[PDB]
DNA sequence: CTGGAGAATCCCGGTGCCGAGGCCGCTCAATTGGTCGTAGACAGCTCTAGCACCGCTTAAACGCACGTACGCGCTGTCCCCCGCGTTTTAACCGCCAAGGGGATTACTCCCTAGTCTCCAGGCACGTGTCAGATATATACATCCTG
DNA sequence: AGGATGTATATATCTGACACGTGCCTGGAGACTAGGGAGTAATCCCCTTGGCGGTTAAAACGCGGGGGACAGCGCGTACGTGCGTTTAAGCGGTGCTAGAGCTGTCTACGACCAATTGAGCGGCCTCGGCACCGGGATTCTCCAG
């Protein structure tokens, strides 16, 4: 398997535009695009440590939708559709 | 005699025993009373049929005959208590409300 | 019917044991001391053999179970920085250790980290442990060190590690 | 061979909709959603009445907990009419008990 | 600006003989000279007034203040330009421009104490996992360094990977290695490089609280020795505090545990005499006292001890009853030395070393004279031994 | 002359557009990717569940716009109308987040 | 002629003596009598412990003065040295509060 | 007993600028200190609502410190020194 | 009579503190506020663990599972340096036995 | 004679009673034997190393004995303990120094 | 302020297919019934601590006056972001194939629960002796005109 | 630079809150037995990964321009500072008794176990919701007038 490189930039601009369109922003200053590539990156790794953590302990090599569902609840941020 | 429910004979429609037995093998407390799973099994049956009949209305409103995740948001959030309640749940597929700040509107 | 051994690997920190058992590898724990048996293998023509390799960790000099880490050896390996000599100033007390828990068991002086190389002529002479550089880092003489043990352990001058 | 059982509150969901919406279906992902938020109420519930025996020093989680526990987690009025529904089941309960 | 003196500081000019293990240098002969069975002579351009032996490297201190040093310099611990092959085996002055009156050798490191009381170490520090550095966390000095103190230091004493200096005010300052308790300030849990903090808590001086001992003040120290992972810190009241390893009671300590803080030693503990020597190995102590008796305690393999065959491990001090009266104690990595008030010197132990001033490898369990063209006609000053070499310093008779 | 909108009216045509639907907004390839690229740091050869990749794109974008909604208050409170770096800098520093 | 300190000089000389101390910023009898004001509404002729006055003023100060700072923060985003109500509001539904 | 009223004004003027003060804050709206004491007014609603059922339940009639721990901690608002 | 025991972490944390600093002392609010740290401490892990068994199906809390609430728990080196005393004091304790 | 469970971890904290607090608290049906010590040990590392800065800060206030200041100074001041305590308010702490850096004056 | 032009959105009336809703068989989870032990209910007592009240002292709060420095509105500038056309890119879809690994079943044994003893570790009291709180004089840093 | 004010620093000087020692008792260690939880091994199949080609919607780029951010300036008043006056907090003290805490006795309520059966799950099938294409009707925006 291929070590994965520089897929950050794949959360391109329309992308973070639509997103905030969602949010009710009506105009954006071009600065924000990284800013915001930071922080969903920062986002990511918490959860996804948590989900791995939870996988590990499992003595899993596949990471579950239940273990990415008790990643996000232990941070406050449970989600419903998923299991659980 | 046939068996009797104990969801009958409390009169909801969730399941009592199966409640009663998650609360016993929940590591909860050492022992559960009698009346704890009717209790737990009556407010669950109360809150879902809040949230369900909010999201019927929902559906209704959208002109559909079938609730969905965006009902489901719909009714959450345009309701104060339940919005309270599931203030920290995301749920899937459900959007946002419709809201755009005043100041950004034109003229 | 396999043939297994008990590798007892002492040597002062920071001198590539580590790197040394794992380069081996492939990819357990003695519970009586508590440090991971590593099973080394190396197949050779007379048959397989396995050396279970525990690190003691330098718990010989720091450790309270005075002759429980060599007591269920059956070899041994004495390793050094010959790039940091000062980690050979143990290796008569863990030979004389050795000689006295163990008895008659081979024991082998790996000089690790060697890369001018003049230092390393000196140990090269001492008659008492067999020295080799092993290098690490370059593959260079990593089965020399367990083909001597084994040798001397099955008895057979002629082990190969095929 | 069937896959071994897994249950859900999903037949309970729907028998209570089609109290409250005689004519109106769900989804599979909205049943999803409801069946966890079905379950994540229970813990909620069950978690408080948990710490209120504990607190207490007490074996049991009776029905005494559970109404705690309703009023620590429901705001509102919902609170109350979840107490007033919870209170109205084991009286009948206890009726026909 | 003051002077400093202390009791450890020899003045007497001697000359300096080795035996033992050369291989890496420590003797001073060269590359020819590999192994010395009986002591040698070791040619020092001036007369020497102190030769301490480290780990696998030799200082000797000379009369003018001139810092000599010869061994093994992969770390550092010459502190001096060896780049020209050969030069490590033969004694070369290191470049310090201070005047010198005390010098100790650990193991990859070497600390000088200057007149004025400043430390210049250099060197490396080992711990149990490679290197740490010397005084930035995994740097090494390969030139003297001053150590930075408020106070001026009035003696040092090296182990094998801490440094122990003690002030004029008698407080104890120590960095190094600390995982098995020899620094007496970093607990358990952060002996490993200092945990989450860094080695900046292992290499930064630092004194060793040991609590209000003193009531409202802390016990203020008089004499600071190191065995090879232990330190023996004698108070003003004659009490000895023993911090670092005791697997084998060298701590004299009831148990096996690691002593990570400073321990008032019970088996010292008494009145009717008083402890002014201390030197150990890895496993072994060896101490004297005022009425010139040589002491033994710790693991008692291979004649470590002194103790006549057949002595088992001793969690006491030991008489060592084959002794005449003795002047100064010192201890290799297994073997132990005195020297008498006439100028012999006695040796036990391990012999493998050939450290035992005796031709052969046998180990002595009751101690015995050394001897040699090199010791006829003339006294002992000091004895010091490493892992496998002796430096004596002796001189000529009238 | 060609038909242009005056700056602004396609945003808000945009505004309403993207929250009156719930598709998500991210492609999903580079979210997978993006996600198996983060996992890598912390156990190599992790596999995802299909479900397990779309949970986390729809954790990842709820919390993206209910950032970007305290952003828009920030910027709101500031008199502005664009959101700026400071704005995603005060609304996470008062969430508790920084 | 008289002196007098320019103003912020003493609100910066306040500002380093109450980051110094612990000690509670309330007065102790007020809160008291708070606290037993808004209790009368949940049940009747409560007895409270002293103790329990006291943890509630800890957690009612430790409370406001991390609304307080959340709150500089917004004014100073405004570009403003002045807290204002729309301040509080800002922080507090940035929180997730109200 | 009697009844209580109209304490909130007991939260005076300067004691809300000493917590600003402690918060980093050198001007202060007038304002401010009508808009602190309702902040103030539903944090102490939410706490002790939850402190007397605690209490209640416990069938008590006095509020508890330990009462009070646990409605702070059932809010994410951990309160040590007080038995926790 | 003596009153009722309470039983308390006060002199395991005295104790602690005065390994790592041998001349400090500690006060009685400051005893009481590490008392309730260490309970906190101890409830976050055992409720984390207590999961961990839920969800993989498990009737014990092990080794295996405090580790993992740890490495959950802990912010990135206090958990490496947690993990890494929890696993010295269980092979410290089971070589004893 | 008996001998301490946590004295065979070498432990200060109480392994025992650690142990039967686990058996007690409804956290499992069964508690292992490796469990209370690991977690004796997690707590007792987590003691040290929020005494070992407290004890700094009493130092550096020139203070022989730790007060809750001294916590709170100890936990705010290190990034992983005040992470691992974000919505903990320590009784008598106050907070840390700290003014904007706009606020001072233009000098 | 008005009346066209466009462009976008909102309503259709028409198809299709796929998920939701129903049905059927099976099995295991819930219901009955009975037994047993202890947890919680209730009564009674103790005495801790919370409520209440008063008097005296005084630091804190309230109210005021004067001046300023900050909030906030208006004007300009320019540059940066929004909207639109063009081009490039790669996401998405559908399909196929190969294994890794998740999920399950059987068996064994070793680890933990439950008991009974015994005793010593940890708690509650009680005492002493410093670390910290206190008051005072002083030196030093800072701020405000100048 | 110098004056005025506030804060930090060096003695004092008690005060009572740590820190320790003692006695007791109850809970933790040790020895032992019983059973079932889970560790291992083996099997099955599903669902995850990889690849491959086509379509086309989306992303990327460049343009032109207008409107929004930010700087500057003016000015009005609201806040800070500081003084003098008022009042309520805090401390010390006393007293009453309400209720928290504890103990003892009892019983009824839940746990546990064994037998029975129907409730709910899995799997299968069907067709009515809703999604998706074309085709107009309003809505709304923009600008020439």
């Amino acid at each position: 398997r291929k070590v994965l490189r520089d897929n950050i930039q794949g959360i391109t601009k329309p992308a973070i535009r639509r997103l905030a369109r969602r949010g009710g922003v009506k105009r954006i200053s071009g600065l924000i695009y990284e800013e915001t590539r930071g922080v969903l990156k920062v986002f990511l790794e918490n959860v996804i440590r948590d989900a791995v953590t939870y996988t590990e302990h499992a003595k899993r090599k596949t990471v579950t939708a239940m273990d990415v569902v008790y990643a996000l609840k232990r941070q406050g941020r449970t989600l419903y559709g998923f299991g659980g | 005699g046939k068996a009797k429910s104990r969801s009958n004979r409390a009169g909801l429609q969730f399941p009592v025993g199966r409640i009663h037995r998650l609360l016993r093998k929940g590591n909860y407390a050492e022992r559960v009373g009698a009346g704890a799973p009717v209790y737990l099994a009556a407010v669950m049956e109360y809150l879902a049929a809040e949230v369900l009949e909010l999201a019927g209305n929902a559906a209704r409103d959208n002109k559909k005959t079938r609730i969905i995740p965006r009902h489901l948001q719909l009714a959450i959030r345009n309701d104060e208590e339940l919005n309270k309640l599931l203030s920290g749940v995301t749920i899937a597929q459900g959007g946002v409300l419709p809201n755009i700040q005043a100041v950004l509107l034109p003229k | 019917p396999q043939v297994q051994f008990k590798l007892v690997l002492v040597g002062d920190g920071g001198t590539g044991k580590t790197t040394f058992v794992k380069r081996h590898l492939t990819g357990k724990y003695v519970a009586t001391l508590g440090v991971e048996v590593h099973p080394l293998v190396f197949h050779t023509n007379r048959g397989p053999i396995k050396f279970n390799v525990w690190d003691t960790a330098g718990q010989e000099k720091f450790g309270g179970l005075r002759d429980g880490y060599y007591i269920q050896a059956q070899c041994a390996i004495i390793m050094f920085d010959v790039t940091s000599r000062v980690t050979y100033k143990n290796v008569p007390n863990w030979h004389r250790d050795l000689v006295r828990v163990c008895e008659n068991i081979p024991i082998v002086l790996c000089g690790n980290k060697v890369d001018v190389k003049a230092k390393s002529i000196v140990f090269h002479r001492k008659k008492n442990l067999q020295y080799y550089d092993i290098s690490a880092k370059s593959n260079y003489n990593f089965e020399k060190p367990f083909l001597w043990l084994a040798r001397k352990l099955i008895g057979d001058p002629n082990l190969e590690f095929v | 061979k069937k896959r071994k059982r897994k249950e859900s509150y999903a037949i309970y969901i729907y028998k209570v909709l089609k109290q409250v919406h005689p004519d109106t279906g769900i989804s599979s992902k909205a049943m999803s959603i409801m069946n966890s938020f079905v379950n994540d109420i229970f813990e909620r519930i069950a978690a408080e009445a948990s710490r209120l025996a504990h607190y207490n020093k007490r074996s049991t989680i009776t029905s005494r907990e559970i109404q705690t526990a309703v009023r620590l987690l429901l705001p509102g009025e919902l609170a109350k009419h979840a107490v007033s529904e919870g209170t109205k089941a084991v009286t009948k309960y206890t009726s026909s008990k | 600006k003051v002077k400093v003196s202390h009791r450890s500081h020899s003045t007497e000019p001697g000359l300096v003989l080795t035996l033992g293990q050369g291989d890496v240098g420590q003797l001073g002969l060269g590359e020819n000279v590999m192994e010395r069975k009986k002591p040698a002579l070791v040619s020092i351009p001036e007369d020497v007034v102190q030769a301490e032996a480290g780990g696998m490297h030799t200082v000797c201190l000379s009369k003018s203040g001139q810092v000599y040093s010869f061994g093994c310099n992969d770390e550092g611990a010459l502190g001096r330009d060896t780049s020209v092959e050969g030069s490590e085996m033969v004694p070369g002055k290191v470049e310090l421009q201070e005047k010198v009156v005390q010098v100790s050798a650990g193991d990859s490191h070497t600390a000088a104490l200057t007149d004025d009381g400043r430390v210049f170490l250099w060197g490396s520090f080992r711990d149990n996992n490679g290197v740490i550095g010397l005084l930035e966390p995994m740097k090494k000095s390969m030139v003297p360094v001053q150590v930075q103190l408020d106070v001026p230091v009035v003696k040092v004493a090296s182990g094998n990977d801490h440094l122990v200096m003690l002030t004029a005010d008698g407080d104890l300052y120590t960095l190094g290695c600390g995982e098995q308790g020899q620094l007496g300030r970093v607990p358990e849990l952060f002996a490993n490089r200092g945990g989450r903090q860094g080695l900046e808590r292992l290499l930064v001086p630092k004194c060793v609280m040991l609590k209000s001992r003193g009531s409202r003040g802390h016990v203020r120290f008089q004499d600071a020795f190191c065995g090879a992972y232990f330190t023996f810190a004698i108070s003003h009241e004659g009490h000895v505090y023993g911090f670092g390893l005791s697997n084998y009671h060298q701590l004299g300590t009831p148990g096996t545990e690691s002593c990570f803080i400073p321990q008032n030693l019970t088996s010292f503990k008494n009145s009717t005499k008083s402890w002014v020597g201390f030197s150990g190995g890895q496993h072994h102590t060896v101490c004297m006292d005022s009425e010139g008796k040589a002491y033994s305690l710790g693991r008692a393999e291979y004649g470590r001890l002194g103790l006549g065959e057949g002595a088992e491990e001793k969690s006491i001090p030991t008489l060592i009853s084959r002794l005449p009266a003795v002047s100064s104690v010192a201890c290799g990595a297994s073997v132990g030395y005195a020297v008498t008030k006439d100028g012999r010197v006695f040796a036990w132990g391990m012999g493998t070393n050939y450290q035992l001033g005796t031709g052969q490898d046998e180990d002595a369990w009751s101690p015995v004279e050394m001897m040699g063209k090199q010791l006829e006609n003339r006294v002992v000053l000091s004895v010091s031994s490493g892992g496998q070499h002796t430096v004596l310093l002796v001189k000529d008779k009238e | 002359k060609p038909h242009r909108y005056r700056p602004g009216t396609v945003a808000l045509r945009e505004i309403r557009r993207y929250q009156k639907s719930t598709e998500l907004l991210i492609r999903k390839l580079p979210f997978q990717r993006l996600v198996r690229e983060i996992a890598q740091d912390f156990k190599t050869d992790l596999r995802f569940q299909s479900s397990a990749v779309m949970a986390l794109q729809e954790a990842s974008e709820a919390y993206l716009v209910g950032l970007f909604e305290d952003t828009n208050l920030s910027a709101i409170h500031a008199k502005r109308v664009t959101i700026m770096p400071k704005d995603i800098q005060l609304a996470r520093r008062i969430r508790g987040e920084r």
